């Protein structure tokens, strides 16, 4: 009937769709032609978000549902069997995304009972679930990692370690890591008035000014950007203010055009001008 | 200010015999270091932007590169000459219950490649230490009393240890994040300079007990009752070295959080970086490559000697180790400028072992070596030191170097000690 | 911009150098992009840039080539320290372009003025750089002094002060001297300043009928061209009267006159207030001015323009143009990331063959990394196409670098059809060359098992009586057991790899002894079922 989130695969290949009928359909797009391949079904609740993995670790695609469980099925030799299954959450899952392509196979999924998840695959498939509780006041609703931030020998290059999450209590920013057991998040930023819907970080195209967009239920779209690297500055900029609530908010990779999806069942493309103010490009549909 | 060095080097040469040739190179290092200190005081007193000091700054750099090249030469050629005398005498029986420490001590005695590669690391760590100077105590932080003081002031962290970002939520204090990033950068700089104990003490004073415990776990297990060679007081080390290496590799692979902390973890483990290597130096890159090669060789030896268990290899590691030609090609692709630099080329040739060929090429090219006035003297001094140490220099090359030195002395009007 | 001939012509006019696995254009003498220099004028006709929006683009390209273009002389002179012939040639070209641009608006005004006053015809014809045409019209109309006065419009002295003296004498002395309105402008234009050094007969009231182009031409082709340069004259003619704030012609003449010493401070203020310039035109103007030593340009602005051009070229579908625009950056870390993104977004259509039509390997003609493009194409084919055909393009591209496990996992999906073992044998034979080239000799079990399974199956199909272990049989069995242990007890959830290992182990089950040969036991099949349930159906009787 009504779909929730439908993200593409790699280089415009398949299109894993998710609706409210507990059906994770993986449709193929060949020269603009939509064609279904398989229908992964095995959840008691409605499917929410879905994110595909990188092509270096085969062909994995994780999808969240409302049955307090996370399914991660593979795709090889026409067999879309469910590989790993993580059910460490207490309530339903809202958002579920993966890390970078160079981070192996790390996926972060947020729950609704004030907790999250972080499945890190090892050398075989033993996902070490290291989660807890006490997150936001109502739970999580947004989960998206930031850009692949880089760190002189001749082996595996370093990056920035793993540390990313997101709540719904009018607080959505990045996080910091360390050199101990896991990571110690440190990035407090509050500028919203109601429940935060979606919050996707913008991918950096080589520049150090990393930005992060967010959308709440009040109708405002904040764009929090940093001044420099390793600086204590998280000033947010209001892009637009609508009368209705916003759903999701995606960003492009070339010009980093913000795709504001929400309001009156219409998507709008926002792009930063030379003066610094965000203006609407055109209207979708 | 540098013109006295031409006489001081001759006086130092004449004071030393062939049996004290390494005390001569240590006196050459000290003459250069005394002059570098004078020139550094001159350059630091100069008002920024006067073109008059560009030559003095180029001279400071030239003599600093000379000083560290003498230090490298003394370290490598002392080892090579000692090794060539000891190859007649050692059958060592490996004990069936040797600790990791005892195995590695036996490797460093037996293997000249591992030992000379570590001397290159120690040399490059000494340069980075000289550059840090006394400035370790003047680091002003915004936090005065507690880790992430500003984030704590702003309550949001559920776990007080270090697992909240992987558990849930992501909000604390930007000031605490900046303080942690600065501490990680300082720890990485200390590890690159060569002060592991100082970095551990600084981490313990700041409050990073877990970070200090993770950094101290780089040494292997060495029991004093089992290993009879290096019998000490108590047993030090850990058996989860492979697990710690796999965890550090996974942390370095993960991105979008703490670039400084990930770089410090990769440097402590034995991997590489990406954005940190663009602003690094050629000597630091060569030292990191040598350390990575030594770590790969040690891992291969431990795997071949049936020292590590099968379950310890959790993640896949790069088993292929680089060689001298590979390291040279990497340094070239990194900084062809430093590779073509005369002092760095002589240092690389002395570290590799092909000093005679380089000297012959430099002598044949002189018949654009006439531009650098100090390179012709440095090559002659190196040839004289090699001839005093062993009988491997070319007679024609030595005669050409002597003729060039005599011509330079006659041109500079200082033939009173030729 | 959608043609490959322009990209091939623009790629041959640059000298790319491979530095730290990143191409960078440091020496370029031209480019054939959109709104570039003199090479972009040939790609603007009736079948290339449409027809209704081509004349303006051609005029904007000609203005940029005549203003920001470096003129070169044929025969050299004695004094080569200065530039007197090129500065005159550029001024003559600019005047000829201005006259040709103003003739469409001057041809209609000359018809209406001929039926009113005949003295205005000479003034209207003198604005189009017509000295003889104005002199003939002044001589063939009763006047005689005007034709002799208009012939001395060279821009020198002598007459410059004489015109001012005559104007000062006519302004007073003999009452007011009510002369004609057309003759006063012609007399004041010969003094070197028509709207500056003339308080009585000022030419500032001609902005209502004439446009700014004619006013700029009358000041640049009739003043002191020897006392000052062309840029100073253009700045003086622009600072007196403001032009349009939303036009490319009004901005090109202002960004090249007084912006010779502050181009970065002038280009940033015009783009933040009006969007008259295009996304690629600004990048082309910044790249042409920095590669010809024309003016000072910043690095951040040039990098931003290059990134915008690469994004605009990639948003339409052009991969080669986007890669060429991204390679001309400043920072190496950003350029490498842009190249890796452009190779990952599109790679199968930027090769010499296999559903592609480039200009003879466009990924390697610009001194770029050829191993990254092949890896990106293989990663895209492994996610879009099948895994049985994507493994053959990765190991044979000489860019695996310790990628034997991925190739073995991708080539194991085609374990069906036992009659077509030729592809499996070829893959097993090619996997050894990549492992030997990548210096891999410690971990080589999956490929060995895959190579031994096909040979064992062939020997069993060709000989059914020979059932003896021949050295390699024990090694193949050990490899099959080590491969099946990962699915048995190692917490590895891989159904395809487990099925491939089981098939490789069972291919020689009906030949030797095969003591094992059994699927999942009751420990993990009685609680689930469906999958993993075979290799134990041969137990009908009691042994």
């Amino acid at each position: 009937d009504m779909i929730h989130d439908a993200q593409m695969d790699y280089y415009g290949t398949r299109l894993a769709t998710c609706s409210s009928d507990r059906s994770v359909k993986i449709f193929d797009v060949r020269n603009g032609g939509q064609i279904l391949i398989a229908d992964l079904r095995g959840h008691e609740g409605p499917v929410w978000q879905v994110a595909w993995a990188h092509p270096m670790y085969g062909n994995i695609l994780a999808s969240c549902s409302y049955d307090r469980k996370v399914i991660i099925w593979r795709e090889e030799n026409g067999t879309w069997e469910k590989s790993h299954e993580h059910a460490g959450h207490d309530s339903s899952v809202n958002s579920v995304c993966w890390a970078p392509h160079d981070y192996g196979l790390i996926l972060a999924c947020g729950s609704s009972d004030g907790a999250i998840s972080l499945l890190t695959y090892t050398g075989e498939g033993q996902w070490e679930v290291k989660k807890i509780n006490n997150a936001h006041t109502i739970g999580c609703n947004a989960v998206s990692w930031a850009p692949a931030v880089v760190p002189p020998s001749g082996q595996k290059p370093n990056y920035i370690k793993r540390f990313a999450s997101g709540g719904c209590d009018n607080l959505i920013k990045l996080w910091k890591e360390e050199e101990d057991g896991q990571w110690k998040e440190e990035q407090k930023l509050e500028a919203h008035s109601d429940w935060v819907r979606d919050v996707a970080w913008a991918p950096s195209i080589g520049l150090p000014t990393s930005t992060i967009a967010s959308c709440s239920q009040d109708g405002r779209v904040f764009i929090w950007t940093c001044d420099d690297a390793s600086s204590n500055t998280w000033s947010p900029k209001l892009l637009h203010k609508f009368n209705d609530v916003v759903w999701h908010v995606s960003w492009s990779i070339t010009a980093n055009i913000l795709a504001v999806s929400g309001g009156d069942n219409k998507v709008t493309l926002w792009k930063e001008s030379v003066d610094g103010q965000w203006v609407c490009i055109s209207d979708v549909n | 200010a540098s013109m006295s060095m031409f006489s001081d080097f001759l006086q130092s040469f004449l004071k030393h015999s062939s049996s004290t040739v390494f005390d001569l190179v240590e006196e050459y290092e000290n003459i250069c270091g005394s002059q570098v200190n004078i020139l550094s005081k001159i350059v630091s007193r100069a008002t920024p932007g006067l073109q008059k000091f560009s030559k003095t700054a180029s001279m400071l750099w030239l003599l600093q590169q000379e000083m560290v090249t003498w230090r490298l030469l003394a370290s490598l050629y002392r080892d090579r000459i000692q090794s060539a005398l000891e190859e007649e005498s050692v059958f060592a029986v490996t004990a069936v219950n040797a600790s990791e420490k005892t195995v590695v001590e036996a490797l460093f005695q037996r293997d000249s490649l591992v030992r000379q590669s570590q001397l290159v690391v120690d040399w490059l760590e000494s340069i980075a230490k000289d550059e840090i100077g006394e400035f370790s105590d003047n680091i002003e932080f915004y936090a005065k009393s507690v880790y992430w003081e500003n984030t704590l002031h702003t309550p949001l962290v559920t776990e007080l240890d270090p697992d909240a970002p992987i558990r849930q939520k992501m909000p604390l204090d930007d000031l605490d994040r900046e303080d942690e990033v600065r501490l990680l950068k300082y720890l990485f700089t200390l590890i690159r300079a060569g002060m592991t104990e100082e970095a551990q003490r600084l981490c313990k004073r700041c409050g990073q007990a877990w970070r200090a415990a993770t950094l101290e776990g780089w040494k292997l297990y060495h029991d004093p009752n089992v290993n009879g060679g290096t019998e000490l007081e108590p047993v030090e080390g850990n058996p989860y070295r492979r697990i710690w290496k796999i965890s550090c590799w996974r942390m370095a692979e993960d991105e979008l959080f703490n670039r400084y902390e990930r770089a410090i973890y990769a440097a402590l483990s034995g991997n590489l970086k990406q954005l940190l290597p663009v602003c690094d130096t050629w000597e630091d890159t060569v030292w990191a490559y040598f350390r990575v090669m030594v770590d790969s060789l040690v891992e291969q030896e431990i795997q071949t000697s049936v020292a590590t268990l099968d379950e310890t290899e959790e993640l896949p590691r790069l088993g292929a180790n680089w060689t001298l030609e590979k390291v040279f090609e990497e340094l070239q692709a990194t900084d062809l400028e430093e590779n073509q630099e005369h002092y760095h080329i002589v240092q690389k040739f002395l570290i590799l072992g092909d000093i005679d060929g380089l000297m012959d090429e430099f002598s044949k090219w002189l018949s654009r070596n006439n531009l650098p006035g100090h390179l012709l003297r440095f090559m002659t001094h190196l040839i004289l030191f090699f001839r005093t140490l062993g009988l491997q220099t070319k007679e024609e090359v030595s005669i050409e170097v002597l003729k060039t030195y005599i011509q330079l002395l006659i041109r500079e009007k200082h033939t009173n000690l030729i | 911009k959608l043609y490959q001939t322009p990209l091939e012509l623009k790629l041959k006019h640059s000298t790319v150098h491979v530095d730290e696995l990143c191409p960078l254009i440091v020496p370029n003498l031209g480019v054939a992009v959109i709104h570039d220099y003199a090479d972009w004028v040939k790609e603007a006709s009736g079948d290339l840039p449409e027809a209704q929006i081509v004349k303006h683009w051609s005029l904007t390209w000609t203005l940029c080539e005549a203003l920001w273009g470096h003129l070169k002389e044929l025969d050299s002179q004695l004094n080569e320290p200065r530039e007197y012939i090129q500065i005159l040639e550029r001024r003559r070209a600019f005047s000829r372009w201005l006259s040709c641009t103003a003739t469409p608006q001057i041809e209609e005004e000359v018809s209406l003025t001929q039926k009113n006053s005949p003295v205005e015809a000479v003034f209207s014809y003198l604005t189009g750089k017509r000295i003889s045409e104005a002199c003939s019209l002044a001589q063939q109309s009763g006047d005689h002094r005007l034709a002799l006065l208009l012939s001395q419009f060279v821009g020198s002295q002598s007459v410059r002060e004489l015109l001012t003296m005559q104007l000062v004498d006519w302004h007073q002395l003999q009452a007011d001297s009510f002369i004609q309105d057309e003759r006063l402008r012609i007399f004041a234009l010969l003094a070197g300043k028509p709207v500056w050094q003339l308080s009585e007969k000022k030419q500032i009231n001609v902005c209502s009928q004439l446009d700014w182009k004619r006013s700029l031409a009358i000041h640049l082709w009739y003043l002191l061209p020897p006392t000052a340069s062309i840029s100073r004259a253009l700045s003086m003619y622009e600072e007196a009267f403001q032009n349009p704030l939303r036009d490319v012609c009004f901005h090109l003449l202002k960004l090249y006159s007084d912006r010779h010493y502050d181009l970065n401070q002038l280009l940033e203020p015009r783009s933040i207030t009006a969007d008259p310039l295009d996304y690629r035109l600004s990048w082309h103007l910044w790249e042409v001015l920095r590669a010809l030593n024309y003016t000072h340009l910043s690095a951040q602005c040039e990098g931003v323009l290059q990134a915008s051009y690469a994004g605009q070229l990639e948003s339409e579908g052009l991969w080669e143009w986007a890669i060429f625009v991204l390679l001309h950056i400043d920072n190496s870390g950003i350029r490498e990331k842009a190249v890796r993104e452009l190779l990952t977004r599109h790679c199968q259509l930027l090769e010499t063959p296999e559903s592609w039509a480039k200009e003879t390997f466009l990924t390697q003609k610009l001194r770029v990394p050829a191993k990254w493009i092949h890896e990106a194409k293989a990663v895209r084919a492994h996610m879009e196409s099948d895994k049985h055909l994507e493994a053959l393009c990765l190991f044979k591209a000489e860019h695996w670098n310790r990628c034997h496990k991925l190739i073995i996992r991708h080539l194991a999906s085609d374990a069906i059809i036992n009659e077509n073992y030729d592809y499996l044998k070829g893959f097993l034979e090619d996997l050894a060359p990549p492992e030997r080239s990548s210096l891999i000799q410690d971990w080589e079990t999956s490929g060995l098992v895959y190579l031994d399974y096909i040979r064992v199956i062939e020997m069993l199909r060709h000989i059914q009586q020979v059932d003896c272990s021949g050295n390699d049989l024990e090694q193949l069995h050990i490899k099959v057991t080590s491969l099946c242990s990962r699915i048995e007890q190692i917490q590895c959830y891989s159904a395809k790899d487990r099925l491939a290992q089981s098939d490789m182990a069972k291919r020689v089950a009906n030949l030797s002894t095969p003591d094992p040969q059994r699927v999942p036991l009751r420990l993990l099949a009685p609680h689930i079922g469906r999958l993993p349930m075979p290799e134990d159906y041969a137990m009908d009787e009691l042994r």
